[PDB]
């Protein structure tokens, strides 16, 4: 089930894949999307995605499959364990903490990047002790309540 | 807002399925056979079948594996979508 203001919101969202704006999805644009997101499927897996959605077999997604495709997907779930796995990365001696110093070197140099002023920000509300140490459990559960 | 949530978790893959359960069930009974239902035991006829059971074996869970992968794949696209949301 969807609601009126879902249905309109849903339709913006098909403009992020409809890239030429010709009221279809294909593979390549999809194709175009995933990439975008850095992710790499290959011919079949676009293939795939467009025909579990593609309920008259023309081979694109028009909007009302992909309507109809979201109501079946709009349960959500927390993000906690997987937030906490994605810091555990940097837990370079896995003792449960990130050094104030080890979160700027991180943040600074992969990825995206925070600006260090950044890095102090998100550092004053993660090091709850003010120890210069962040317990990263207890920093993803305090932005996940 | 939905803020850090995220979304709950093929003719040729039930081909795959089909093909990869139906060798897992033939080696498994002839793996069986072989080594519990015969007076004495034909280490290369037990070989074989060893070769073709992890071969069926290791299919499924590749197209399991495959499967894990398009979902993830979906959900990405449905994760996108649910930013208009916002
Ligand atoms: C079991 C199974 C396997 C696949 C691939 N399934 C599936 N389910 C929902 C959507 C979808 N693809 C898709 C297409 C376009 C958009 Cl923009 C967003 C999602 N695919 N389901
Ligand atoms: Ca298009
Ligand atoms: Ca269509």
């Amino acid at each position: 089930q969807l609601t009126e203001e879902q249905i309109a919101e849903f339709k913006e969202a098909f403009s992020l894949f409809d890239k030429d704006g010709d009221g279809t999805i294909t593979t390549k644009e999809l194709g175009t999307v995933m990439r975008s997101l850095g992710q790499n499927p290959t011919e079949a897996e676009l293939q795939d995605m467009i025909n579990e959605v593609d309920a008259d077999g023309n081979g694109t997604i028009d909007f009302p499959e992909f309507l109809t495709m979201m109501a079946r997907k709009m349960k959500d779930t927390d993000s906690e364990e997987e937030i906490r796995e994605a810091f555990r990365v940097f837990d370079k001696d896995g003792n449960g903490y990130i050094s104030a110093a080890e979160l700027r070197h991180v943040m600074t140099n992969l990825g995206e990047k925070l600006t260090d002023e950044e890095v102090d920000e998100m550092i004053r509300e993660a090091d709850i002790d003010g120890d210069g140490q962040v317990n990263y459990e207890e920093f993803v559960q305090m932005m996940t309540a | 807002g939905r803020k850090l949530e995220l979304t709950k978790a093929d003719t040729q893959l039930t081909k795959r399925v089909k093909n990869a359960a139906a060798n897992v069930l033939r080696e498994t009974w002839l793996i069986y056979k072989n080594t519990k239902l015969v007076k004495k035991i034909d280490h290369a006829k037990v070989r074989k079948h060893q070769r073709k059971f992890l071969q069926a074996i290791h299919q499924l869970r590749s197209v399991k594996m495959e499967q894990r992968k398009l979902n993830d794949q979906a959900n990405t696209l449905v994760d996108l979508a649910k930013t208009q949301l916002e």
